């Protein structure tokens, strides 16, 4: 995951 | 600017993010966002004017913010689908399995289920803990933006998940797509806030  | 969950605003003339629910905070205005958005006191500009500015956040360890707007904006219990749109009726916490949609500037208006609670993501900034996770999908620039049940009950505010090379999970199926939103409820409590409802 990664901001959006 | 008409406040709409889903839509589009900008921060300090660079980045993208997208309204999350209107609240209201005794006589001030504002909107719920993730708090990666901006920092206190960047600049939010909707379609090009001033609206407001960061009013609070906290990003990493949570991923939240309010931005406290001027006057002149017109707050809405609506978050956007397409043309039309949903009405905000409260803030009761779906549980997992429920159905959710999510709608934010870069995917539009996307639906799924809530699969897990409680997650943690490692953003390259830090973690952010208690995400609960759904399946519909997101794109970069849905931050942000507004999570909430067919029935109008507000869960949250877009966070992150797993984006592909195309800048979403959308062209991955459903059974493989983690995508966060952070809570309503404690960022409701933890700013005073009230949710504008319709």
């Amino acid at each position: 995951a990664a901001p959006v | 600017a008409n406040i709409v969950g889903g839509i589009e605003y900008s921060i300090n003339n660079a980045s993208l993010c997208s309204v999350g629910f209107s609240v209201t905070r005794g006589a001030t205005k504002g909107f719920v966002t993730a708090g990666h958005c901006g920092t206190v006191n960047a600049t939010a500009r909707i379609g090009g004017a001033v609206v407001g500015t960061f009013a609070a956040r906290v990003f990493p360890g949570n991923d939240r913010a309010w931005v406290s707007l001027t006057s002149a904006q017109t707050l809405l219990p609506r978050v956007a689908n397409g043309s039309s749109f949903v009405t905000v009726r409260g803030s009761t916490e779906a549980a997992v399995g429920a159905a959710v949609c999510r709608s934010g500037r870069t995917t539009g208006y996307q639906c799924g289920t809530i699969t897990a609670k409680n997650v943690t993501a490692n953003y390259a900034e830090g973690a952010v803990r208690g995400l609960t996770q759904g399946n519909a999908c997101m794109g970069r620039g849905d931050s942000g933006g507004s999570w909430i049940t067919s029935a109008g009950q507000a869960q949250g505010v877009a966070s992150g998940g797993n984006v592909q090379s195309n800048g979403n999970n959308c062209g991955i199926p459903a059974s493989q797509r983690s995508s966060l939103f952070e809570r309503l409820q404690p960022i409701l409590s933890q700013y005073g806030l009230s949710l504008v409802t319709g």
